[PDB]
């Protein structure tokens, strides 16, 4: 992504799915490397992690890259430190809630949990 | 006066050897009140 | 917190399950006497039906309705409203009397245009003579009853005690007493005003005795609504207490999880 | 803000937002292996975040008049008030 973004210097996209398996391989990783593992299990390296990496797709001076990435959520609660801490560093988000899928309402898009930076 | 009230003053006056009831007591004390209405436009509930 | 809101919103659930058994059951004891008073009003109301059937009927028009001042009294409220609405079609102009506040809401948005008189006080005391009476009378001096040719009075019959159907009856004008089939076979006499005076009283005896089936009615539908309340209210103590189950063990859980990563250092 | 606050001058700051601090020390403490206090904040993050706030007060009249004010921004979890932080 970086290479379009930056020496092309062209418009992109970039699609991620899941980016809950970045971090869920993450906190698997790190039980053997050493590290004594954080609440709800994860990395204490999350935080950087997740800083690292939603740092590395943020849209330069150069390219423009519109990016669309995925959250497993895990057993769907929102609270759990890994969705939480992907919550801060996407520009808009659209939370799709099981419950509204049951209703039936298909995209199962939960219609008072989104947001946008440009809903203004 | 319409008959059927006039009936009632009556009846009413009638709840008066003595044998009193409440159900009779009842039968002749109310405190409802009749709301007119016209148009929407409501001229007050007066009691009835 | 899970745990704690959880435990608050099942309480909350119990609060509501309690109020609504409460209701319940006081509505059955105050639907006792109701009905009691009901088949007294009924036998009266008979002896006049007597007359009318056998001198036969053959009668704008006007609508009268009765429903109780009290709410949650089931879908009394609403059931006779489409009901009412239904022959508001019928005659558009006709002026609606309602007598008892929830009647009143359900027609008064539906057309503002025909309300003329509506009482208050109705719902919380059992129908009397009294106020059967006092209606009537205005009734007659304010909505000048005799100049619909039509006059119809709606009504909940109850049909079983678990059971309502709207019901609505017409009353006969004095043109109609006039010239009903048979009425030469009752003696008349035209030194009394019998029809002018006979309209008026089944004015308010046939008024009475439908305010009596309607009384009956909505007491046995707030007990019926509020039985079916009880229920609903344990179908959701039910889902909260599975909710709290599956919570409580989580916490169990979690805090367990915390304690274990502290011993391993 | 001392600075702003010491020459005398009123000032505010926003600490924006605090639960984002308290994760960052989590991730120094837990690799520097310090005992892991519940939810893996050590138990010296409540003498963090009250030295941190502590510094903000209103100096006496003799010593300047500079205040410097706080507005510290904790966002809740999921609204779960008694957690640790």
């Amino acid at each position: 992504a970086e290479y379009f973004r930056d020496e092309e210097g062209q418009d992109v996209l970039l699609f991620i799915d899941n980016i809950f398996r970045f971090t869920q391989a993450g906190s698997e990783v790190s039980a053997l490397l050493g590290r004594i593992p954080s609440a709800v299990g994860y990395q204490p390296t999350l935080a950087t992690d997740m800083g690292l990496l939603q740092e590395r797709i943020t849209t330069t001076k150069k390219g423009s890259v519109t990016s669309v990435q995925a959250v497993y959520v895990p057993a769907d609660d929102l609270t759990d430190p890994a969705p939480a801490t992907t919550f801060a560093h996407l520009d808009a988000t659209t939370v799709l809630s099981r419950g509204i899928s049951e209703l039936g309402i298909y995209p199962a898009v939960d219609p008072l949990d989104s947001k946008s930076r440009l809903l203004d | 006066i319409s008959y059927a009230a006039y009936l009632n003053v009556a009846a009413q006056a009638i709840r008066s050897t003595e044998l009193q009831t409440a159900s009779v007591l009842n039968r002749s004390q109310t405190d409802a009140f009749y709301t007119q209405y016209k148009n929407a436009s409501e001229p007050t509930p007066i009691t009835k | 917190a899970t745990l704690k809101e959880v435990e608050m919103r099942l309480k909350s659930i119990k609060n509501i399950e309690k109020i609504t058994k409460t209701m319940k059951i006081v509505a059955s004891t105050r639907l006792s006497k109701a009905e009691k008073a009901k088949i007294s009003a009924k036998k009266m109301d008979e002896a006049e039906q007597l007359f009318y059937k056998n001198a036969e009927t053959k009668n704008k028009e006007l609508i009268v309705a009765i429903t109780s001042d009290k709410g949650l009294c089931g879908s009394i409220h609403s059931q006779l409203a489409k009901a009412v609405r239904r022959h508001l079609n019928d005659q558009p102009n006709a002026d609606i009397v309602t007598i008892g506040d929830k009647i009143k809401m359900q027609l008064l948005r539906t057309h503002p245009n025909n309300i003329k008189l509506s009482i208050n006080g109705i719902g919380k005391d059992a129908p009397t003579f009294q106020e059967s009476a006092l209606i009537a009378d205005k009734l007659l001096s304010v909505m000048k009853a005799g100049t619909y040719p039509k006059i119809s009075i709606f009504y909940n019959d109850p049909v079983s005690s678990l059971s309502f159907e709207p019901s609505e009856k017409p009353i006969f004008n004095a043109k109609t007493i006039e010239q009903s089939p048979s009425f030469g076979k009752f003696e008349i006499d035209t030194d009394a005003n019998v029809p002018r005076d006979l309209f008026e009283y089944t004015l308010a005896n046939q008024m009475l005795t439908a305010m009596a089936q309607g009384y009956a009615a909505e007491i046995s539908a707030r007990r019926n609504a509020m039985d079916n309340a009880s229920k609903n209210a344990g179908d959701m103590i039910n889902r909260y207490s599975i909710l709290y189950n599956r919570t409580r063990q989580a916490v169990i859980t979690n805090e367990l999880v915390d304690i274990i990563t502290g011993a391993s250092s | 803000g001392e600075w702003f606050r010491d020459n005398g001058k009123h000032a505010l700051i926003v600490y924006d937002d605090l639960s984002k601090q308290a994760v960052a020390y989590r991730q120094l403490s837990l690799l520097l292996r310090r005992p892991p206090g519940r939810e893996a904040y050590p138990g010296d993050v409540f003498y963090l975040h009250s030295r941190l706030l502590e510094r903000a007060a209103k100096l006496s009249e003799k010593e300047g008049s500079g205040s410097l004010t706080a507005l510290p921004v904790i966002e809740t979890q999921g609204g779960d008030v008694s957690a640790y932080i």
